[PDB]
């Protein structure tokens, strides 16, 4: 956007070049190299002279004039130079970094987690090395990367066997053997548990690169493909929750700060402790875990203990405001939202599965 | 059941549209309200007071203007708003926002002459529909505007050779 | 414009701004630090020059000589300021690129932002680098430091992470490092040395904000002081140090030279919990000066993200069934998560977030048709189980249906 | 094309129309899909609402548009 355009256009002022490479300083110390070079020039010649004079006192008074000249010039310039250094700093500072300190992210963390619960926060973290950042480490040979792993990164977890063969396998196919991927596969294929045709697909997918520019977007999907099959398979994370976690914090940051706001400009209570008040919106592979039903008349979540029911013509309210709107069985009433009678002939607690 | 009650007035809060609670009471306040486009209330800027009962899903909000607007099923002495749909059709599943976005437009596009509220307003609608454009645009001036709305509310010797 | 509903630049540039406050209190510190000595040695070379002035005045051999030995001093010296300025140059460059290669990371995203599933995966690799950062600044923040018996350099498991994750010049992993290894000296080592250092070396800026650290860290040297019997060094530790603070704080003065001989008085003064008081202390003063945030992002961003998608029913051929359902995939419902899922609140929907076409089983359950007639063939083909033509099963709840029994269902 | 339609709750429901359907064949789609009649039921467009009579191609339409369910209002 445009403020860091603005921090782009700032910082350049900072080097001297419009390839950044060179900095201020450097004028500090082609100065001062100066400065010796001409001392040296200036004792030269004064050897010069002395071995000579064992006319030349104007010869005198021009090393004599020269060398308090020389030494000026090189304080004024240092000085200069290391004051628009300073100069230029400040101005940046004051023009640019001024603009970041009305957002403080501290005043988000609200809730905050309990201190007994760092041994989740550090496990879920190898969980997420061990599935993304594993080809990167010097493991090497099996058997050795335990230590490694147990002494460096210090992960413990249960999930380790299965990823560091995952590895050592997706490195393999990375060599365009693919011997150890059929092998496996078929493997997998005998058990009436599996998904025969993602299985087959990827077969498919080995025996055409089996065959063979081209071959780097096969090599890719296969390797794609072989990951989403394994992680399937195993009954293991294909995405490690700390990133969605943190992916839906960001959009949750976007919103809350927003909500303070208006919590400021109009004072208003929110009295459910349990449940936050603003709402976020949330993309499509973020939101459908549950089935998640919210009551026509009383705008608030389904609970066991709080099921849905069905009408006469099959719509879907809550137990309460089926108890309320016919008072405990007592008389009818249409429903809400069209002009259909309901009695107690309601069908029993509707229960909501994702397929 | 308070909660309803404020899911609706933060669903009305977090939305562009200006509410202004009285003594934070929270079942009671003010709405500001745009005219809609198309209709000649178009540049119109209102005010509406709303009072929540305390068993709101089930009983009707209580909704007047407290600026003065001309129509025939709104009063003039005051603005008590009357249609159906508020009075004897509603069913407990509309919402604040929704009341506003659906139904004040819809009456405002939809006049009723069968037995209106304001009889002049009937008299001229059934007259004329040309000059009641001019009228309403005329009346919503002297009362209704955004500024009515904003005030009421040397020889250099020669060169020896150096050590490295 | 956004992709799946995520910030703009500038919200991410303000979000973490840490990493744009540190560098910037390094390139201050670096250049104090040689405006400073270069005045010194500007009034050192002055001074020198004034002095062979003055011998140039006598016209005699032996005075020549002088001012010739004179001239190569000064030629010395100038090579001594040459050089100590290209190691404050060699210095600066690195933390100028720091800056350098955060503007660019985050004019990438810029880039990634203005151009949709080829765009997405972009989107995605960026941020596995982001929340890459995020672990790997928390990593570097609290985790022991283990000292390096070769070249005797500081390393951590943070450290190793971000040098080996190509992100290195994305997080400082230094200044935190020292944070770091001054609050686990203070709280086990129990050493108090590195604090002293530190303190004597950051004076000024501790005095200009008057924050009450350096009188706090005499007092515990002191009350350290008479835990072992060392009445000499503590009275000449009092006089030298403790003094000087009569005029800010008295009371407090007053209480330490009471003790001088060892009343809930002192239970507090002589407690185990002024380490971290003194912990607490630093920290504070730490994060103020550099502009490190107080608190871990990462915990924060956790904190958001559980609560965020945290619902009500969150918590509450048989293995193909039961793999079959979608709501064994919850990042929060899993056995890590689990304690913090129950510590945080549920989450606020306004909308029924549900699938397409609901149907009605005479049992009690809501299914969705196509999806159910696909289980259905998956399970007839796999020879699972036996089943008549035209029939549907459901996967809790064992047992088998016909397409006859189906009710229409209107979620609203 | 494929239109959304939202309705008064907030629930929104893609269907599939064509240009030369009438209006009040989207009615019968949006009774099917939902199971209020269509009697008791408008349409709104750009803030106008629209008669049986006139079909789909009478209003302007950019193969992904966003309709609104409204109820009936009378006054009194
Ligand atoms: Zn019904
Ligand atoms: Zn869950």
């Amino acid at each position: 956007s445009e403020l860091l355009d603005s921090f782009e256009t700032e910082f350049a002022k900072f080097y001297t070049d419009s390839n950044l490479e060179e900095t201020n300083l450097q004028k500090c110390l082609d100065h001062t190299h100066e400065f010796k070079s001409q001392l040296k020039k200036l004792k030269a010649h004064l050897n010069k002279h002395i071995q000579e004079s064992k006319k030349f006192k104007r010869k005198r008074e021009l090393i004599i004039e020269k060398l308090s000249k020389s030494q000026r010039q090189w304080d004024h310039s240092v000085k200069k130079q290391i004051k628009y250094v300073s100069q230029q700093s400040n101005r940046f500072n004051k023009s640019t970094l001024n603009k970041l300190k009305e957002f403080d992210i501290d005043s988000v963390y609200v809730n905050k987690l309990p201190k007994e619960t760092m041994e989740n926060v550090n496990e879920a973290i190898g969980y997420h090395i061990l599935r993304y950042s594993i080809d990167n480490m010097p493991l090497g040979n099996k058997n050795e990367a335990f230590q490694y792993l147990k002494d460096v990164y210090g992960i413990t977890n249960k999930e380790s066997t299965e990823f560091i063969e995952m590895g050592q396998i997706v490195h393999d196919l990375k060599k365009g053997d693919t011997e150890s991927c059929l092998k496996w596969c078929s493997n997998e294929m005998e058990s009436l548990s599996s998904n025969h045709t993602a299985l087959s697909s990827l077969k498919f997918d080995l025996y055409t690169l089996s065959a063979m520019s081209k071959v780097n977007k096969e090599l890719k999907e296969c390797t794609s493909l072989f990951i989403k099959e394994y992680c399937a398979a195993k009954h293991i994370f294909f995405d490690s929750p700390l990133f969605l976690i943190v992916l839906s914090g960001l959009i949750s940051f976007q919103f809350f700060i927003k909500y303070k706001t208006i919590r400021e400009l109009a004072h208003v209570d929110w009295t459910t402790k349990d449940e936050l008040p603003f709402d976020v919106k949330l993309p499509d592979f973020l939101t459908h875990f549950h089935p998640i039903f919210i009551c026509p008349v009383l705008k608030e979540e389904t609970t066991t203990e709080n099921p849905p029911y069905s009408l006469a013509c099959h719509h879907i309210i809550s137990k309460k405001a089926l108890d309320r709107l016919s008072k405990n069985g007592t008389i009818t009433f249409k429903c809400p939202y069209c002009p259909v009678n309901t009695s107690m002939s309601s069908t029993k607690k509707v229960r909501f599965v994702m397929l | 059941s308070k909660r309803r009650i404020e899911t609706d007035v933060m669903k009305l809060l977090m939305s562009d549209h200006q509410v202004d609670l009285i003594n934070d009471s929270m079942q009671e306040f003010h709405v500001k309200f745009l005219g809609p486009k198309d209709t000649p209330y178009e540049n119109g800027v209102w005010r509406l007071h709303v009072e929540l009962p305390d068993n709101y899903p089930y009983k009707s909000p209580s909704i007047g203007f407290v600026n003065k607007i001309f129509h025939p099923n709104i009063d003039i002495a005051s603005g008590s708003i009357k249609l159906d749909v508020i009075n004897s059709t509603w069913s407990p599943l509309y919402d604040l926002i929704n009341i506003v976005e659906w139904m004040i437009p819809g009456l405002l596009k939809e006049p009723n002459g069968s037995d209106p509220l304001n009889n002049e307003a009937a008299t001229l609608q059934l007259r004329d529909k040309k000059l009641y454009e001019e009228k309403i645009k005329e009346y919503i001036d002297k009362y209704a505007t955004k500024e009515k709305y904003q005030q009421m509310f040397s020889e250099d010797l020669s060169d020896i050779d150096v050590s490295d | 414009k956004s992709i799946f509903n995520e910030p703009d630049v500038d919200f991410h540039l303000k979000l973490n701004q840490q990493l744009f406050h540190i560098p910037y209190e390094l390139l201050s510190k670096r250049i104090k630090h040689t405006q400073a000595v270069i005045n010194k040695e500007t009034k050192s070379l002055h001074e020198h020059t004034a002095a062979l002035n003055q011998i140039f005045e006598h016209n005699d051999v032996e005075h020549d000589e002088l001012a010739l030995a004179k001239i190569t001093e000064m030629i010395r010296k100038v090579d001594h300021i040459e050089r100590f300025l290209n190691t404050q140059i060699k210095s600066y460059c690195q933390i100028l690129n720091r800056i350098k290669k955060r503007l660019e990371f985050f004019h990438e995203l810029k880039d990634i932002k203005s151009q949709n599933e080829g765009t997405r995966t972009k989107l995605i690799q960026w941020y596995q680098s982001y929340t890459n950062i995020l672990i790997g600044d928390y990593l570097t923040r609290n985790n022991p430091i283990k000292y390096n018996s070769e070249t005797k350099d500081h390393w951590n498991s943070g450290v190793v992470f971000l040098k080996q994750s190509q992100l290195d010049d994305l997080i400082d992993y230094d200044v935190l490092l020292e944070a770091n290894r001054i609050s686990t000296s203070l709280l086990h080592e129990r050493n108090l040395l590195p604090l002293i250092s530190w303190i004597n070396e950051n004076k000024k800026t501790l005095t200009k904000k008057s924050s009450i650290l350096e009188f706090q860290a005499r007092l515990q040297e002191y009350i350290e002081l008479l835990k072992v019997d060392n009445y000499t060094d503590a009275i000449v530790c009092f006089q030298r140090f403790l003094l000087p603070f009569v005029k800010s704080n008295f009371t407090d003065l007053k209480l330490a030279s009471g003790l001088l001989i060892f009343f809930e008085r002192y239970l507090n003064l002589l407690d185990d919990q002024r380490w971290s008081v003194l912990n607490d202390l630093f920290l504070s003063d730490f994060y103020s000066m550099y502009g490190i945030s107080q608190n871990d992002p990462l915990l924060i961003y956790l904190s958001l993200g559980i609560s965020s998608l945290k619902t009500r029913d969150c918590l509450h051929l048989q293995l193909f069934t039961l793999h079959s359902l979608k709501r064994k995939n919850c990042p929060v419902c899993s056995e890590t998560f689990k304690p913090i899922t129950q510590a945080l609140p549920f989450a606020h929907h306004i909308q029924s977030q549900l699938f397409e076409n609901p149907i009605l089983l005479p049992n009690g359950n809501v299914y969705d048709s196509k999806k159910l007639k696909k289980l259905a063939k998956t399970l007839k083909k796999q020879n699972l189980i036996s089943l008549n033509p035209g029939q549907i099963m459901d996967p809790v709840d064992m047992k088998i249906f016909c397409e006859s029994d189906s009710i229409k269902m209107y979620p609203t | 094309m494929q239109i959304f339609v939202k309705t008064l709750t907030g629930k929104t429901i893609t269907l599939e129309v064509e240009p030369s359907d009438t209006i009040e064949n989207v009615k019968a789609k949006i009774q099917d899909k939902e199971g209020i009649p269509p009697d008791q039921q408008r349409l709104i467009f750009a803030g106008k609402q629209l008669e049986d009579g006139r079909t789909l191609s009478d209003y302007n339409i950019q193969k992904e548009s966003t309709l609104h369910l409204v109820l009936r209002l009378r006054g009194g």
